[PDB]
DNA sequence: TATCTGACACGTGCCTGGAGACTAGGGAGTAATCCCCTTGGCGGTTAAAACGCGGGGGACAGCGCGTACGTGCGTTTAAGCGGTGCTAGAGCTGTCTACGACCAATTGAGCGGCCTCGGCACCGGG
DNA sequence: CCCGGTGCCGAGGCCGCTCAATTGGTCGTAGACAGCTCTAGCACCGCTTAAACGCACGTACGCGCTGTCCCCCGCGTTTTAACCGCCAAGGGGATTACTCCCTAGTCTCCAGGCACGTGTCAGATA
């Protein structure tokens, strides 16, 4: 019982990509970007409850460290992806 | 109101004082040009992450606290303004 | 599920769990997980993506590290993101 | 090291272009200040340094290109 | 002794410090020695530099320390330098 | 009220120069450097013991920070000084 | 020891690296250099084995340690 | 274009565990730790070597001496 | 030579945060078992390292020129400083309410074992 | 420098078990919001003067040009040790079960450290 993005990642690989595979060393280091991705948004969104005297982490503590840690254009499409998102979660 | 042109404040004497600090001895005349770039790049940088701290935190002031953050994400971390 | 609520390909209940079990803040919100778990996944897509691009231009039917250091290298946002990265088997 | 006023309109300048409706303490500026004057200070240090690498003494703007190629 | 800091004999408050380490969300359980260790170090690092900074003060024939004897203390240290070498001490020379 | 490390820092500095002052510019500077310490050494011990699936921070963590963080000389002096003071809280 | 780090590997590194032409000194200095780097990315993990009572040095004790020098590694965990 | 490992795997297992054995005595270590090493060391030394590429270029050589790699080291830190 | 003038530096009030004392509950310590992964040693082949020679390409020095940099000096601009003055706006505080933690029951997503075939390295004729 | 024949091991999919995630509900407390007061950032004025600018001039040196030579790359031949494959042994990592003592939590108490106010040592003033 060990935790992994091997399926997700995998869910994402054969929408984008229908026909194409990923080598077991891919998925590796895809799995090594997605835990390092999380750990520095969670740690940057946490600084910024902190700072405020905040206590909760909620979606306006990460979009922010979205905004902060991205280049432009992937922070922008980013923060619509996130948006777009929570929108239809909460819609439900 | 609007601003223009201030980066051009960055005098010659300012620049060469700089390197005088820095133990540069000749300075070259294109030097000046490169040295302005350099600033604006690295201030507009710098202001970027604080507005967004600011903004974050729902104010209208960018503080001294939002600049040393704003410094230490850049990872030139500032003692003095605590 | 909540990712199906949301929409999306990556777990928010696993995103939730770590971002509680993880010592980030004192509590978690209900939209901090959707967001992170949307922005995780739109990155993953862009990689792939980008990554599966090149490895059609290579005439290969697999992703590999190479074409994932292809894919990073030869974008200049994704590279700012990534540039204090190695990667096994990546190359130059 | 840099005239006060003229570094605070430069800043105004930048930050204006980020939100319109901004103003800023002037603790922030003077941070601000010190932070610019010792970058350039380095920067110059190893601007320097590359110059006498080449062999020359004058300073050109090689020089501070490659002080921020490497420096990354 | 009432006072932890007085009980292991520093300065540095071991009680602010267990409740830093308490509300800081670095876990959610502190042990009982960790503020007293913490403590212990940052004094006998606190009493480096300044012993670092008044020595350097006292060589030129001055009574009090200010930003530019610290940055002297720091720079002309091979180890205090290698520890603070991203830090921009404000007014430091 | 705002709490600071002034006091124990002029007490410190009274025990290394008994006959010194210290100015106040100086005496933020040091405060800056005691909080930027204690982060650092905090954070190291968080995520080792992270690593290790531990729920606290005992005295070995936070060793083992300092054993990391500081230099050679440095962190031989500051174990020692650390050593002397949980052994003497322990005692009594 | 050191030595094992032969010339011809040295030219391979050098050659990805774009290097054109080498001179003869350039060899002990990249020995040095290499030395330098394992020596703090070794003791790091050597740091992490010991905490965690260990008496096998892991992977993941060098993807830590090179990640707190800052050399983050993709691939091993 | 190539994306292999350019140093052998037995030098830099020796070399690797004889630096170990400085810091502590009695470890051991796993084969995906030496090879972690050896990916990070390859990878730091390729980087070294085209900043050193780049000072030559800028000092108006073609060949690579020491000097390049010192200037290069000093400025990286 | 009286005096007066700020940044250090010390004298009170107090309130709030740290301490003394005790429970209760689980994180962690430790003995015991299993086996996975490390260590070491040996043999073949063959690819890579090592040595050795020749030249020409590039490094290094000297010289010569003309260009652009430092220094000086008089002028011109605007920063710095005091003073007024206001008003956005950060911080403190008083409520109350909605949102997150906990806990009980249930179940289905995901993980481990396993199995079959396709994507990619090889080749020797095309 | 392409092409069909052979070929192989990990990628993708399947199946069953399990514990982590979902569902409904209550408790509690964090923060969103409205109000208010005091600060400090921003705009404008008059005056002083220090820094910045504009030209002139010598000259320090950066760039090119040629020459000298040395030592690095190509290449060929010899050596060696890296690597794949096997085998034998064990030891230390991973898990499981039993206990205990160490820490969160609570309550009462009290002292210590933070504010405000005033005294005081280098230094120039009337």
């Amino acid at each position: 019982r060990k935790e992994s993005y091997s399926i997700y990642v995998y869910k994402v690989l054969k929408q984008v990509h229908p026909d194409t595979g990923i080598s077991s060393k891919a998925m590796g280091i895809m799995n090594s970007f997605v835990n390092d991705i999380f750990e520095r948004i969670a740690s940057e969104a946490s600084r910024l409850a902190h700072y405020n005297k905040r206590s909760t982490i909620t979606s306006r503590e990460v979009q922010t460290a979205v905004r902060l840690l991205l280049p432009g254009e992937l922070a922008k499409h980013a923060v619509s992806e996130g948006t777009k998102a929570v929108t239809k979660y909460t819609s439900s | 109101k609007v601003l223009r042109d201030n980066i051009q404040g960055i005098t010659k004497p300012a620049i060469r004082r700089l390197a005088r600090r820095g133990g540069v001895k000749r300075i070259s005349g294109l030097i000046y040009e490169e040295t302005r770039g350099v600033l604006k790049v690295f201030l507009e940088n710098v202001i970027r992450d604080a507005v967004t701290y600011t903004e974050h935190a729902k104010r209208k002031t960018v503080t001294a606290m939002d600049v040393v953050y704003a410094l230490k994400r850049q990872g030139r971390t500032l003692y003095g303004f605590g | 599920t909540r990712s199906s609520r949301a929409g999306l390909q990556f777990p928010v209940g696993r995103v939730h769990r770590l971002l509680r079990k993880g010592n980030y803040s004192e509590r978690v919100g209900a939209g901090a997980p959707v967001y992170l778990a949307a922005v995780l996944e739109y990155l993953t897509a862009e990689i792939l993506e980008l990554a599966g691009n090149a490895a059609r231009d290579n005439k290969k039917t697999r992703i590999i590290p190479r074409h994932l250091q292809l894919a990073i290298r030869n974008d200049e946002e994704l590279n700012k993101l990534l540039g204090r990265v190695t990667i096994a088997q990546g190359g130059v | 090291l840099i005239r006060k006023l003229p570094f605070q309109r430069l800043v105004l300048e930048i930050a204006q272009d980020f939100k319109t409706d901004l103003c800023f303490q002037s603790a922030a500026i003077g941070a601000l200040q010190e932070a610019s004057e010792a970058y350039l200070v380095g920067l110059f240090e190893d601007t320097n340094l590359c110059a006498i690498h080449a062999k020359r003494v004058t300073i050109m703007p090689k020089d501070t290109q490659l002080a921020g190629y490497i420096c990354r």
